[PDB]
């Protein structure tokens, strides 16, 4: 059976906040297609040769 | 028949624990669990920056918090009715 | 949508039939509890952030941006006023520092 | 500040 994530139950309270004291800069890729291969075709030579 | 249909890859008692890891968040850590781990903070002072985003003070919201409450537990009650009434 | 964290910038850069973004993000790091208050009160009246949130280390009431633990002492500057102590629910009482105090020594 | 500077 597939996992979902790492089970976490947050420390949440009516008087408690959490407050980063350091930081990460970050460098992310993403990918998106933009063109297909552009066709022609000859229906006359394809059908009849 | 010659057809078939084939289950989805996640059953609904997974797609409900998604469901539930966001509200979960949602509600104990602001929008923080998406840009990085999640940090709590009361569910008062989470809407008083929700209302300082839409330009309203800050103040505002402590100041009429009951009132603020009460709207919004009366308008998720009218959903159940509003989904119960018609398909 | 400009990648995960919050967004600082992206580059483009070429691939054949299609295109790559490099998204440069922030990602907060390294965080600590504290314990927090909506509002203070000074002279019977309730004072509100500017900007940031009220956090104690537990023995001392300090102001701080929200996404970067920097503590300054809380001042009539760092703060603004709206009504008496007794509406807010969850408000603490502490000192809040006026910088034109020792100016009255003139 | 004037009122103040009043002192
Ligand atoms: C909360 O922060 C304040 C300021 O950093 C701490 O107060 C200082 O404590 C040291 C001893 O540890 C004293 O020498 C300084 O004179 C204090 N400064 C002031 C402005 O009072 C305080 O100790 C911290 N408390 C905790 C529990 O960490
Ligand atoms: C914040 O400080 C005020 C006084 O500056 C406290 O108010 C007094 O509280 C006592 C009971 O603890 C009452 O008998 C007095 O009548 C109150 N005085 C006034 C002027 O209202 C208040 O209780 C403190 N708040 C907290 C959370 O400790
Ligand atoms: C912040 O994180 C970097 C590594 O990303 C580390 O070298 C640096 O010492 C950290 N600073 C503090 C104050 O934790
Ligand atoms: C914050 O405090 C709680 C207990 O009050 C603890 O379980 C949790 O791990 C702490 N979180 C951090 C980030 O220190
Ligand atoms: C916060 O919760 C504690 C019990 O956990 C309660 O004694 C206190 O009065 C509450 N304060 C606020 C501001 O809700």
């Amino acid at each position: 059976t597939m996992s979902l994530g790492a089970e976490n139950s947050v420390a949440y309270s009516n008087n408690s906040i959490a407050i980063p004291t350091n930081f990460t800069i970050s460098v992310t890729t993403e990918i998106l297609p933009v063109s297909m291969t552009k066709t022609s075709v000859d229906c006359t030579m394809y059908i009849c040769g | 028949n010659g057809l078939t249909v084939l289950p989805p890859l996640l059953t609904d008692e997974m797609i409900a624990q998604y469901t539930s890891a966001l509200l979960a968040g949602t509600i104990t850590s602001g929008w923080t669990f998406g840009a990085g781990a999640a940090l709590q903070i009361p569910f008062a002072m989470q809407m008083a920056y929700r209302f300082n985003g839409i330009g309203v003070t800050q103040n505002v919201l402590y100041e009429n918090q009951k009132l603020i409450a009460n709207q919004f537990n009366s308008a998720i009650g009218k959903i159940q009715d509003s989904l119960s009434s018609t398909a | 949508f400009c990648g995960k964290g919050y967004h600082l910038m992206s580059f483009p850069q070429s691939a054949p039939h299609g295109v790559v973004f490099l998204h440069v993000t922030y990602v907060p790091a390294q965080e600590k509890n504290f314990t927090t208050a909506p509002a203070i009160c000074h002279d019977g009246k309730a004072h509100f952030p500017r900007e940031g949130v009220f956090v104690s280390n537990g023995t001392h009431w300090f102001v701080t941006q929200r996404n970067f633990y920097e503590p300054q002492i809380i001042t009539t500057d760092n703060t603004f006023v709206s009504g008496n102590c007794d509406v807010v629910i969850g408000i603490v009482n502490n000192t809040v520092y006026d910088p034109l105090q020792p100016e009255l020594d003139s």
